[PDB]
């Protein structure tokens, strides 16, 4: 179930990463990223471990299996001792590769899980500015210290403090300046009369 | 300024194959299967195994002078035979219940032997010491078995023989006896004089009437006489009666067993050291906590599990992916 | 295999709601939410029995199994019934518990998918309007009744019909507020100073 | 106004097990595992099973009169014992095929106990009534199994004897009868007057010339002789015959059989009733349709299957997580 | 793992498609679609013959096995012998069957996987245009051949290159009767009212 | 304009199983599952097999005169018996271990039938014509076995017979012989004059004294007496001896063997035919790759594996869903 972040939308993995398996790169005035979002990969650690310990659990530990013997009268015996063992050996090691190959699909497309759902909770809490671009990066209209990069990386925001002048700048790099350009429309000289008409009729 | 979101990537090397493509490179895994050995056997919690060395199984049970050195030993880990233990049944015969008196001894940790019928005071009637032949020689001599005792008729008289005994050890006790008898019948009167015989063994559970055959058969190591054994599990209180006219091989000593459960009989040729572990196979010793084997499917002790194949590797992480 | 919605982005549960599994919360005129989908989660009230149902098909029914006996001269074959017992017995326990699990994983995740898809066909049959916020909740710039709730919830629309005059409720949004009163080159009350010239002059 | 979107959530505490995680509350789940049953045994499809008591099945098919008790049990759906049942052979022995003796009683349902001889008709050569031991006593009075029969001298002299019997009852007919030895010679003559003795046995698939045997041996029960038993099944058509000298317990009485298979020699000791279930177990009955059981793997008919867990909840539905 | 495309937002199928499994339907100037899509669909292949071959692979070959032979006296082996035989087939009926079943599950969800993802992709390298509708269509607001068709099943596009008149062209349709009032608000409509008011003043 | 995106469709038909769907119509599938076969029994590998016909194995070796028309057969890829296959012994009797001997059968390849004592010469004391048994008889005329050997007195006259035997083929030789007895004494006197009589059979590893038995018995096929019957693996190196008296069947015909194992006991009855595959059952032959068989459990060769099921159908694309 590849739902197409590894190897997908997102070219390649992160040599410069140490700490996680899932990280940020802030990329601000002072500085570069590579910081670790520690929280939701201790939960795929802690998954993974408890994935392991159960397989690790359910299988079993055999005891004295000794050989045994028989004359030459006993060949029915031994011929069915013989088809007892090797019919129980292919049981166990059919089992055995059939669970490592369906634990291994499932993991893989556990990790895609988190990396999509962790770019998801990241798109979420920036609705309209950072006009994100290309795999999974992100543009800030408002300008911003390691403060709110550290907000984000908390997932808080506070969008309402820096909607204006981004909306200012998705405004002064989207806005149609050519229809203003100070003054047209004669509405300004026109309309002006229309307040001493109202100067008038108040007074 | 970008926030771009990304995952770790390593040098790793390290291929899973799932179902979907094989050799997939992986960051972090684990194995989940065994492969090395000492060749070595160590004892199993402390105790050293047994060994027979040049031994068969009845062939040290009987006694066979050829196994001289491993006499007194009486205690276990297990038992391990080499693909040269050949002496057992010097004299030749047949050794009834072979197997299934493997099995019992399989369950069976340690001995106490001692005499029966001590050879010297027993037996008030017969000639004791003059019946031994050259097919079981040792060393020059001619020698017969440890814990039997060939018996003879004293100088053209003969008594007919009967002789009990009494379990008072309460432990189970092992008792070994044989028939003797000649191809040819004037040998027959020749070492018996009694132109039929019988023996008889009766316990409470057990009972069973014997007579000898005499018939010619081709040779074997100088004989064309035949030897048959046979054996019997005591309880304490019950008792045994022997009553014997010609053919005995009488027992000679008896074995106070024990509990003490799983005991194997691996025939292999890796020698014997000191270690101490919790696992045993033929081809040495393991130690691990993986729960797959694949060395030996034959084990003895607490021991992960034998499968058939190579590789069990288990993808715990990312897909190696550079950039 | 998370794919992120419950416990996600979707935080709590309802108690509230009783009927289906999967519904809805208006905040219309008149009155508060709390209705089922019966048509979505019917489909997995079907998958569901049929899962358990296929499960208790494969597991068969044992018929009489009565132990054994032997004398004192048989203990190979006894030990080798004793060891044909203990084999199958293990294996039928190792496939019904790791069958049980698998089954579990899978069932969880089907829940997930089903109400991710349902979060993405209310935002489907809505283009440009009710700006989605929070934990998948909607605005409607333009003001409707029950009706246009009945509507979605049958998965109907008639955007053309509401496309217009939210259109236009979208465009004036912004500025009353950065002000207090809004923020506008040279017309802002001026224009409406105008307006009260229109009032002065229509007494 | 909004259009929040939501999922059911619920007052349920019950956890199932994922891979991923331990104990998850659930909303709606469902079990798969049995454990409750009554303690009782209780009838399958009507019929009710024979219980024995203090009766082994050895001593109930030759009738020794301590299981008098059971004298007219013709029809069951299976076979109980108990931990108490110890009346097997009230006189030493061995019963040879005990347990193939109760294999093929595994799957035989009703029977049709019938005279084969006569007391009084097929004999007028011996005596007939006082050859039997104290050993078995009932009440203090020298008794003796109520299938058989001992057979005597009839002063001091002995015919040879021969008797035939044919099967013309479409059905297999299931034949005991027995075969003493005594310890001395003395007893030998003093019973039997005849030094030699025989039997002979012989249908058109059992063919056996028995001998007796005299030893001394520890005695049992007051008696240092012995008795050996031996059974046989016959064919709708044909016949059997006999051909004796001396030591010959006769048949008193046969065995017509019927099929109907699934029945067993379950034993326990919890108690009787009059229900009717389709699934039985020493510890009792069950009666769900679930597709597992946990209670004990020993199972008369259908059955859910048994294995060895403790927790099999399968999750249907969602986490309940509230706010 | 039900995504909800194939039977989803998406409904049918193309009978009109020949060649692979995924594709395209462009609606351009000249001609219509129904071009497959050889590069993804290829992939799709590979996994699946991988995935068939493997599970031939994991299965053996059995070897020469006949019935045996007991007289009357050996029903105890005989029944140990039928019951070693039920016991195995039970369980390799068991295997087979519920390794069907779950490769099912899965193979048809790798197939919705791979449509989702496409999609994904589509989109992704489409910034703000063609304003998509329902079941995955789009407008195209810049007027554009063949080649631009086939660079973007060539996963190329060139964005910049076509932004500005179709940026153009987008406010033109964001125009609704903004065309017609240009007075940066209802200010075309609003400016005639005033001059009522000016003319009552001055009347 | 605009970019549609779509997938493939198909008018197939066929439906494949899911878990929480059942007849889910899929584009391409590929079944796994076999049903086809001839109902011809081909050779194996090149190799011819062989038929019986009417005839027992057993009544084969001894070489039953109803089995006379296979009486060159030397090499087989496995054995087939028939439903109408019952011409085994012709005089009445018992086959002791006929189990252990068919399955020591089970892994020869190959046959070198031969002398063992030529008639005209082995024996210069007794009348070796004279013996023949109108029960097994042949077109009217009384007949015998053609690997054995009846043998009577010669005019009131018996000397004491001895005869060795020695393997110097390098193979394994398997030796029958037999034992008759008579049900009266009279008779026993009639054919040998003896008032009791003994072989013996003794190499190095196999030895036993038998003795006849007198005993009246319901006849079978005219005949009141029985014969029993003896086999014995010989190895390269040791010799055999018999020594007779009054009941010997004498072997008139050996087998040297070949390895080479996997051969078979399948009773059927669709006819034979000359094409040739690797697998075969009693249902007929199959041809295929799909690593699942249906048809019959019992293979011979390189078959897939029996299971029990119906539709095993495996989807390999999409939902097939029209517009
Ligand atoms: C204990 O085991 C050893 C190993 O088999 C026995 O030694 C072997 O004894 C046999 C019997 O004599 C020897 O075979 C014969 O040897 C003689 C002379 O060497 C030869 O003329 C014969 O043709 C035949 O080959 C064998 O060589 C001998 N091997 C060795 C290594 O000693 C020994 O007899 C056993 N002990 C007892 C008491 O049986
Ligand atoms: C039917 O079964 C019961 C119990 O399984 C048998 O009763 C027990 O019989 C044995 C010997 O027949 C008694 O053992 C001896 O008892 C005497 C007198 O107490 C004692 O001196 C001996 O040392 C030995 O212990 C035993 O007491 C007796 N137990 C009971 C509870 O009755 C019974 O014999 C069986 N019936 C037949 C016909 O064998
Ligand atoms: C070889 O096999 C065939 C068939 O399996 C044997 O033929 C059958 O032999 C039995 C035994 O004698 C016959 O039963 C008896 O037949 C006579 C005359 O028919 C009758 O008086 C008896 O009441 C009883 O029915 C049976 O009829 C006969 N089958 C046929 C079709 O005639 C044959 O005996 C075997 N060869 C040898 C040497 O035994
Ligand atoms: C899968 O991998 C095995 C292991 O080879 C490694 O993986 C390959 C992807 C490549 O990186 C090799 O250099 C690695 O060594 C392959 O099996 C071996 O193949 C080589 C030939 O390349 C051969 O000489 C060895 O004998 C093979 N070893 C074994 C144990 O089979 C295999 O070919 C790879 N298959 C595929 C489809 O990738
Ligand atoms: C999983 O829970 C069970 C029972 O605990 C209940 O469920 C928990 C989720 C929580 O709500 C608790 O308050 C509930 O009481 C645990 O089972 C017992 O756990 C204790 C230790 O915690 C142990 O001593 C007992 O022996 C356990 N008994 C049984 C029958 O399991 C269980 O331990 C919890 N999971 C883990 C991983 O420990
Ligand atoms: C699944 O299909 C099988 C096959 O039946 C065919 O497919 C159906 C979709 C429908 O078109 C039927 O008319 C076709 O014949 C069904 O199995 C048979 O169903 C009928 C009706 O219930 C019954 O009489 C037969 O005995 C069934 N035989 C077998 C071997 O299954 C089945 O009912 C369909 N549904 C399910 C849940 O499996
Ligand atoms: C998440 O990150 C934010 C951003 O830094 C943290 O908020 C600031 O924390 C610093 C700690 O030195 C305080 O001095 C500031 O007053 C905080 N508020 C601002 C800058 O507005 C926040 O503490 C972090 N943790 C959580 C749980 O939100
Ligand atoms: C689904 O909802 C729509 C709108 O909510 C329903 O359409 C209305 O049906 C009622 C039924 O009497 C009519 O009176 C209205 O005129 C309909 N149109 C509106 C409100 O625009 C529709 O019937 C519902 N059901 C289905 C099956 O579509
Ligand atoms: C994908 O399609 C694009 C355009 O649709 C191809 O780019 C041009 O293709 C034409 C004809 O194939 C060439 O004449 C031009 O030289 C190409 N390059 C331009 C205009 O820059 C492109 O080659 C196709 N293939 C790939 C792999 O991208
Ligand atoms: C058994 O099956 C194989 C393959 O199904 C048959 O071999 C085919 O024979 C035909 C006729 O000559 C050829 O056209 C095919 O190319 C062959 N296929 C393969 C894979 O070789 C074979 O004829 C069948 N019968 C026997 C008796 O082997
Ligand atoms: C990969 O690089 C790291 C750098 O820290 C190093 O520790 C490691 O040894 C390298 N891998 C190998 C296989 O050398
Ligand atoms: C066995 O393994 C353990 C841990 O793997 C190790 O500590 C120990 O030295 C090893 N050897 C012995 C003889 O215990
Ligand atoms: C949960 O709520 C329901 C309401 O119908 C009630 O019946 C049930 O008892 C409650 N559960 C508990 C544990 O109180
Ligand atoms: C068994 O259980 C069912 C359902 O619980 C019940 O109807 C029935 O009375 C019970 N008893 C018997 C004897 O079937
Ligand atoms: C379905 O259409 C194809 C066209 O490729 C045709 O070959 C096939 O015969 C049709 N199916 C049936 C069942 O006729």
């Amino acid at each position: 179930g590849l739902f197409g972040a590894i190897a997908g939308f997102i070219e390649g993995g992160w040599t410069g990463m140490i700490d996680g398996w899932y990280g940020y790169h802030h990329q601000n005035e002072q500085g570069s990223g590579y910081a670790a979002d520690q929280k939701s990969t201790q939960n795929a650690i802690d998954g993974i471990t408890s994935k392991v310990n159960s397989v690790i659990e359910k299988m079993n530990t055999q005891f004295t299996a000794v050989g045994k013997e028989f004359n030459n009268l006993e060949r029915r015996i031994e011929n069915l001792n013989k088809k007892v063992d090797d019919g129980f050996l292919d049981v166990w090691t059919y089992n055995a590769e059939l669970l490592v190959l369906l634990e291994n699909e499932r993991t893989l497309d556990f990790h895609d899980s988190n990396v999509r759902n962790l770019y998801e909770k990241v798109k979420s809490q920036l609705r309209n500015n950072a006009k994100e671009i290309g795999n999974g990066c992100f543009e800030f209209y408002h300008k911003c210290d390691d403060e709110c990069m550290e907000s984000v990386k908390n997932g808080t925001y506070d969008y309402p403090k820096y909607s204006e002048e981004s909306k200012l700048n998705r405004e002064e790099i989207d806005g149609v300046k050519l229809e203003s350009m100070g003054v047209y429309q004669i509405l300004a000289i026109y309309s002006t009369v229309a307040s001493s008409l109202v100067l008038l009729v108040s007074w | 300024d970008t926030i771009c979101v990304g995952y770790h990537a390593n040098n790793s090397t390290d291929t899973v194959d799932t179902v979907l493509e094989k050799n997939v490179t992986v960051t972090h895994s684990v194995n989940l299967l065994e492969d090395s050995h000492n060749g070595k056997l160590c004892s199993l919690n402390g105790i050293a195994p047994l060994q027979l060395g040049k031994c068969n199984v009845a062939g040290w049970l009987l006694g066979n002078p050829e196994c001289d050195l491993l006499l007194t030993a009486n205690s276990w880990s297990y038992i391990i035979e080499t693909s040269n233990s050949e002496n057992g049944t010097c004299y030749p015969g047949e050794f009834i219940d072979y197997e299934e008196l493997r099995e019992q001894l399989s369950s069976v940790s340690s001995f106490e032997k001692f005499e029966i019928f001590p050879k010297a005071s027993s037996w008030p009637n017969h000639e004791t010491t003059k019946g031994v032949t050259a097919a079981c020689s040792y060393s020059g001599a001619s020698s017969f078995y440890r814990n039997l005792l060939w018996i003879t008729k004293k100088g053209t008289s003969y008594p007919k023989l009967s002789k009990s005994y009494t379990n008072n050890k309460g432990k189970e006790v092992l008792v070994l006896w044989g028939v003797h008898h000649p191809p040819s019948v004037s040998e027959q009167q020749s070492l018996y004089q009694n132109a039929d015989a019988y023996v008889s063994v009766g316990s409470s559970k057990y009972n069973r009437r014997f007579a000898p055959e005499i018939a010619a058969r081709p040779k074997v190591r100088g004989q064309a006489g035949r030897m048959n054994y046979y054996w019997t599990l005591l309880d304490q209180g019950d008792t045994i009666t022997f009553e014997a006219t010609g053919n005995l091989i009488a027992p000679w000593y008896a074995f106070a067993l024990n509990k003490g459960s799983d005991s194997g009989i691996i025939t292999s040729d890796a020698p014997v050291h000191n270690c101490d572990t919790r696992c045993q196979t033929p081809h040495g010793a393991l130690n691990s906590s993986l729960p797959f084997q694949n060395v030996h499917p034959i084990t003895i002790g607490e021991c992960p599990k034998y499968v058939k194949s190579t590789k069990l590797r288990m993808a715990t992480g990312l897909r190696n992916v550079p950039s």
